[PDB]
């Protein structure tokens, strides 16, 4: 045959994969963490966002820490031999490194592990992306004027706000990250590379929203996504 | 407009 | 005129920006720190690249952490109204979140935040790179077989490692790494947009690099890239 | 700055050019040759096509063998220094080599001589494009089950049909190639080079069409466009 | 499995398909054509570059009309069942449509009819790329300072030079055209579609040459090759 | 369908 | 340089 | 091969 590259991740597998979604909007009150209202419409937008991209959906209500952790490790010892990918959005509150259930913290490195080049071993060599809606601290963006393979390789986290800051999320449209995601994904998925489609979310979320609050502590805030890769090779959702 |  | 698309940085300015190349390799005994052997290659790969990207390159050799604090902030404070990025590569030793000075620990976060987009407003809206080739924590990779904008937007972290990981220098050739980011932009600089670069980067060390050590403890590793973007825009090295 | 290619044409001059769209659909009783019912569909069709792409669209009916030469004579003498590129559109009957005015032949050679690269010095190095839309000959395709320059650089001829073949127009919907022309623009002038969205055309035209006849010497007819550059460059319609 | 795309030949086939190169330099005494000195220089760079993309090359040298007639009859007749494509690359005198043997005319559509979709059943839907080093006529160019588908689809006709002019060989080096596709091919062939590959080609022959003879009448005299596409995809030469 |  |  |  003629010349071949491998510059980009089989993704013609006879299954695209799982993706799996754990939306938490209602939280234990001995925890004191509010409902996040809104976070419906995200679930509902990725589920149909991904379900085009002929991902096998799965959406997860309101799981404690404990059942996360089993979910992700029951997901973990399934058979991925036929699948392209594996994709996992998370949508809670949280902290730098931390998802929160119900009744409390899950350490995102718990999550990840269990997906590891050598703990999950149908998925080695293929990409695992992670996309996180959450808080990763307390900051506010007040913005300006115009042989062997690393286990921690091909992950990609697509975090919704930058490294100590806090994420936006609109009690009506979803979080601005989520809505731009699935936004771009609808226009591009069948044009663009994984990488620049993410691009332009950045661009979205940092140009087209910024906060309006009754507080003036958190009003007039701005927010830039932040794109974590792991990746070897380019992501493409389509083939041939 | 709420933080998470 | 035709239809105008501004989904890539312009990096046709009179210049392309300067590119700051921080190499320390020799540190005060007092801080107990080894000699970063091969550092010096990384410096002279990184300095030949940059130049044929056109930037204008300045190498910095063994800075204490108030000369590299001076040295950022003296940069921040140029006009850089003519030039299209920048760049700044750091090679040293590190802790997640830390540089090292030769005598002791610089805030990465104090670094960048110079070069944020209400700070150096002569870089707003411009590609703020930061190439980081240091430790980010002392975990080792046993690898597996076969109006207004955020703040924080328009930087890209290029990390040598993921987090919490060690990062690995060759004493001849330098620094898994920089070796590898030469060789791809090289080869790709003229063809490829900088993320596909990176990946490729990323795919390189990756694949290529294995560490021999006579201590058992720390052979037989691997090493992934972190590419980190808050980049808005793709972001090509060439024009027209 | 940093480095220039010149692989593609510049199409960011203050104008995108003229777009002159000759539609010859009655001719003179003394010629003998039949209404083009539908060509009227065909203008309309580019008009709008070209409109949206930023072109001066100029749009002729029903002109004389000697309109047809002065027209064209008196366009290349026009001042397009300020002009990216030049399109032209002929709708009539023709014969390899001519296209008909309403009263008699015109040599296409003629035509587009006026805008050599020696004769039409303010469009010298720019793109000048003749769509055209007319028999090639009298051949039916059956089908199958399932320093300087040259004087005639920078053209390109986007043939309805293949040489020697007759061209296929519908009375209700236009030419099957200026139907697919106008369709392939539509979508992908924004994200696609031109000789890709021609080939799209071709895909097009051969594919979804093929010709119903009560005569069955025309009947289950099908048709291939041919382009045929003499183009130095790329040619992307959006710039920047 | 993810959504696919049929916008590009799959080129994926057991085999690339073959290369068939006709070399014709000595020609009977009878026919009063002069030998065609430079010529073995094309085929020889033809065989190297088509190796390069996996093609099985077959070099033919001074054919009669007869024999070349029975070469691409029997050609056609082989089983391409396992092959991507085919190539037929024509290096010899000629008129336009017309192609010269050893000892008289050979009519090029002769030729290509044996390989149409409904007469090389085995090649249908894939890509048939005639490449033509011939003269096209008598023209100098002077220049100028600074279900079903049809059988004629999926041709790929690479001239040399435009309709009714001659085309330019240089006795040492080759011709200009060949000279020009063969190091566009090894420079891009790995990279870039066909159609962009050859544009490449037609501005290497356009700008980097000129003729120098010492008939006045033939002194400084450019070319532009001419690429006429029948094709209804994307040819690229590599995969995956 | 007619032919041009 | 001859021609073709 | 050292670490950093």
């Amino acid at each position: 045959s003629g010349i071949s590259l491998d510059n980009s991740y089989k993704m013609d597998y006879p299954e695209m994969g799982l993706c799996i979604i754990i939306n938490n909007k209602n939280f234990h009150k001995s925890t004191g963490m509010t409902s996040r209202s809104g976070t419906d419409v995200d679930a509902a937008n990725l589920r149909e966002t991904f379900r085009n991209l002929k991902y096998e959906v799965r959406n997860k209500n309101d799981l404690t820490r404990e059942e996360i952790v089993e979910l992700m490790r029951d997901v973990s010892k399934e058979d991925h031999s036929k699948r392209s990918s594996f994709v996992c959005v998370l949508l809670s509150h949280g902290e730098e490194g931390i998802i929160f259930g119900t009744n409390g913290p899950v350490d995102l490195k718990k999550i990840t592990n269990f997906f590891r080049g050598d703990r999950c071993r149908s998925l080695t060599g293929k990409p695992k992306l992670f996309i996180i809606q959450a808080c990763r601290g307390t900051a506010l963006d007040c913005g300006i004027e115009t042989h062997k393979i690393p286990v921690e390789a091909d992950f990609l986290y697509a975090y919704s706000t930058a490294p100590g800051y806090y994420s936006w999320r609109n009690s009506k449209d979803g979080s601005w990250f989520i809505q731009s995601l699935c936004a771009m994904l609808k226009q591009y998925a069948d044009k663009l590379e994984f990488m620049h489609i993410l691009t332009r979310v950045n661009r979205k979320v940092a140009t087209e929203f910024e906060s309006f609050s009754f507080d003036a502590t958190f009003h007039a805030k701005k927010q830039i996504p932040c794109i974590v890769s792991m990746l070897t090779k380019e992501l493409y959702f389509y083939h041939h | 407009d709420e933080v998470d």
